[PDB]
DNA sequence: TATGACCTGAAGTGACCT
DNA sequence: TAAGGTCACTTCAGGTCA
């Protein structure tokens, strides 16, 4: 739940 | 003197029955028994009729056109006659007042001409009808943000595993290679659906764990969709980061099993005979984020009010584009159906990677397990 | 080539002399003054491979008045002010398919205090469950053989199809007839589930879902029988079906259920644009759920506990 | 394998 | 009740005047 | 000549009724 999550409010 | 008629004539008889045709009647050239017979079928198909005892080998004549209906009109489809060539009835009204009221018939009276004595045409609001202006601007949207988050995608490309070319058959850490390669590939298409997805609009008005979910959820047939679209037909490969060209045998040295690897090609080469554009494709990505049956969803009627514009959307875009195929949007929605059961199989794979003790990357391990 | 100057530039018939500053004859100046004077625009479905010729010039008004205009014909010589300007039915009727939910559901409610049946108790809902469906196989072949056109297939291909998609049939069934109940669904052997009894039984995901996404859905929208026994012909009618003869027989008879239910509900309900969409973004969430069930069917039966039929073991064997 | 067919038939 | 010769009836075409 | 118009002529929809 944690990377997607880190991937979602900023850009990749 | 040369008579004043085109006349196309000369008795070309009858597609369906071979019977003497009056001329073209519903796409076809064909008798006024045919005619008449096809008219009333597809204005009342709620008559009975008698099912064909006598197999599909019924003979068309003059004569026994009268005993099997079904198989007069399953003849009247051989000859080619179109369901939509029949005016319906809300057609047929604007057909009819134009010829009755005033127009052509009984009454004519203006200003001009007048023998009296004893006896804004163009448009309201600029329109020009369906297909409005919010609906395409989405769509353009859509499209335009599809390419802006597959182009972040073209810069990873050396950022990965070499494919092992000319490589021992029999080698395990091949097979492994192969399949970290894809697993890469896998990473770099599940951030781009990410960022794809966080340009769509709406999308930020839910949760955290609401568009987590649904990314989750959606992630393996927005894969499938996208690799459906970078399929090649003639060649019968799929080309991943435009540069990376793999065939069916280089999913098969993968170590992947054959009843995930066909079952994707099937659904590859069937989305070619849809002949789908960017728009169709984003909008039906779109939908399918937006789907409200996923598991894990805490405000699935948000979900659905936001799936409702994009389905509407893609119906009037359907409709415009291709008025000759009216099948294409109900096959379009019948795909995700299609997309399900992959999803299932996707799922039965990963099983079958865990069976192994093989390991995926942390957030294919996060989404897919 | 001085000859051309006697014949038509265009269908290449015989010409009356220049008309429209290119030598042709009275149909192609007649045509061009008519088509420029309204100046209504032609659609052509060929489409754009059309050659004119003397005979058949009037086939395609479209490439004509084109190729009339590539000629170098001008549409400022001509006068007069003017420039610039249902279903598909009886092959796949709905009516025979509303006969046949008519014939297999007998159960319905009209315009007080009645009811067919609504009787209880929390053992065992799985057992009931499948009791039932296995119950509602011979009324699923028997539902099978009234849905035209599918008797007329081989026989082999009928087994195929029905053993495919018997679960999603059996769901929607009777999550139709349990739409007038909430919470939660009636049995054909007329028992009831009650979802607290399927949370006790460890299944109360699957049942739930069901509940949310099916009976749910058709109780707002209102789904009738018609509309019932058309999405029930699109899940018994699959192409993707392991084993099948001609596949495309099947598709074709699928996009038949397509056309005539989008008929049927651009008759029934002119009101609602989406109807026909929803009732088919009804069905992918009804794959999942067939699907899911079939875990849990693969593992009751695995375990050897809740008795198994015969008929619903042949279905899962 | 069976039961199907029967029915099926008739 | 279904059927097909037959009509109503517009939108169109072109040989021949104007 | 080269622009117009007229109106015998075609077409292919639906509707009638014995
Ligand atoms: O090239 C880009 O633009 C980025 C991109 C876009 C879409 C897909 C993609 O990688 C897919 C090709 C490799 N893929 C690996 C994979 C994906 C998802 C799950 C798994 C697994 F962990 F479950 F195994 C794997 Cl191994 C496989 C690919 C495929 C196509 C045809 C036959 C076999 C495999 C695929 C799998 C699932 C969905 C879509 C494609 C890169
Ligand atoms: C949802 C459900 C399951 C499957 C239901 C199926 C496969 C058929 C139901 C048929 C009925 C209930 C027919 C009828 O009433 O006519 C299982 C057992 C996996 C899990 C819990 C309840
Ligand atoms: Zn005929
Ligand atoms: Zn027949
Ligand atoms: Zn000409
Ligand atoms: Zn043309």
């Amino acid at each position: 739940h944690k990377i997607l999550h880190r991937l979602l409010q900023d850009s990749s | 003197k040369k008579g004043p008629a085109p006349k196309m004539l000369g008795h070309e008889l009858c597609r369906v029955c071979g019977d003497k045709a009056s001329g073209f009647h519903y796409n076809v050239l064909s008798c006024e028994g045919c005619k008449g017979f096809f008219r009333r079928s597809v204005v009342r198909g709620g008559a009975r009729r008698y099912a064909c005892r006598g197999g599909g080998t019924c003979q068309m004549d003059a004569f026994m056109r009268r005993k099997c209906q079904q198989c007069r009109l399953r003849k009247c489809k051989e000859a080619g006659m179109r369901e939509q060539c029949v005016l319906s009835e809300e057609q047929i009204r604007k057909k009819k007042i134009r010829k009755q009221q005033q127009q052509e018939s009984q009454s004519q009276s203006q200003s001009p001409v007048g023998p009296q004595g004893s006896s804004s045409q163009g448009s309201g609001e600029g329109e020009g009808v369906q297909l409005t202006a919010a609906q395409e601007l989405m769509i353009q949207q859509l499209v335009a943000a599809q390419l802006q988050c597959n182009k972040r995608s073209f810069s990873d490309q050396p950022k990965v595993t070499p494919w092992p070319l000319g490589a021992d058959p029999q080698s395990r850490d091949a097979r492994q290679q192969r399949f970290a390669h894809f697993t890469e590939l896998a990473i770099i298409s599940v951030q781009e659906i990410v960022d794809f997805a966080k340009q769509v609009p709406g999308f930020l008005q839910l949760g955290r764990e609401d568009q987590i979910a649904l990314l989750k959820a959606s992630t393996i047939e927005i894969m499938l969709l996208e690799t459906a679209r970078r399929y090649n037909h003639e060649t019968e490969c799929i080309t991943f980061l435009k540069d990376f060209t793999y065939s069916k045998d280089d999913f098969h040295r993968a170590g992947l099993q054959v009843e995930f690897i066909n079952p994707i090609f099937e659904f590859s080469r069937a989305m070619r005979r849809l002949g789908l554009d960017d728009a169709e494709y984003a909008l039906l990505i779109a939908i399918n984020i937006f789907s409200a049956d996923r598991p894990n969803v805490q405000e699935p009627g948000r979900v659905e009010a936001l799936q409702q514009p994009y389905v509407e959307a893609l119906l009037s875009y359907t409709r415009i584009k291709r008025p000759q195929d009216q099948l294409r949007f109900p096959r379009m929605l019948m795909k995700l159906v299609s997309l399900r059961t992959l999803s299932s199989v996707h799922s039965e794979q990963v099983f079958a990677l865990r069976l192994q003790d093989k390991k995926l990357p942390p957030l294919l391990s996060e989404i897919w397990d | 080539a001085s000859f051309t100057k006697h014949i038509c530039a265009i269908c290449g018939d015989r010409s009356s002399g220049k008309h429209y500053g290119v030598y042709s004859c009275e149909g192609c100046k007649g045509f061009f003054k008519r088509t420029v004077r309204k100046d209504l625009t032609y659609t052509c479905r060929d489409n754009k491979d059309c050659l004119i010729d003397k005979r058949q010039r009037n086939r395609c008004q479209y490439c004509r008045y084109q190729k009339c205009l590539a000629m170098g014909m001008k549409r400022e010589a001509v006068q007069e002010e003017r420039q610039r300007g249902s279903s598909a039915n009886e092959d796949m009727p709905v009516e025979r398919i509303l006969e046949a939910e008519l014939a297999v559901e007998p159960k319905t409610e009209t315009y007080e205090a009645n009811m067919g049946l609504n009787p209880s108790s929390p053992n065992d809902p799985v057992t009931n469950i499948c009791q039932a469906a296995d119950k509602q196989l011979f009324t699923l072949v028997e539902w099978a053989k009234r849905i035209p056109h599918f008797s007329e297939l081989p026989l082999d291909d009928q087994v195929i199809l029905l053993r495919a998609g018997w679960n999603e049939l059996l769901i929607a069934s009777f999550s139709h007839r349990s739409i007038a109940v909430k919470d939660g669904i009636l049995l054909a052997t007329g028992l009831h589930v009650h979802r607290n009894s399927a949370h006790s039984a460890g299944v109360g995901a699957i049942f739930d879902r069901v509940l949310t996404e099916l009976v749910s859905k058709m109780r707002d929208m209102q789904m009738d029988k018609t509309e019932l026994g058309c999405l029930r012909a699109i899940v018994l009618f699959n192409p993707d079906s392991k084993g099948l003869s001609n596949p495309a027989e099947v598709e074709a008879l699928r996009e038949k259920v397509y056309a005539s239910l989008e008929a049927y509900c651009k008759h029934k309900y002119p009101e609602q644009p989406g109807r026909f969409a929803k009732l088919l973004l009804r069905l992918p969430a009804l794959r999942s759920i067939g699907l899911k069930c079939l875990e849990h069917l693969f593992f009751f039966k695995l375990i050897g506990d809740t008795p198994i039929d015969t008929f619903l073991m042949e279905m899962l064997e």
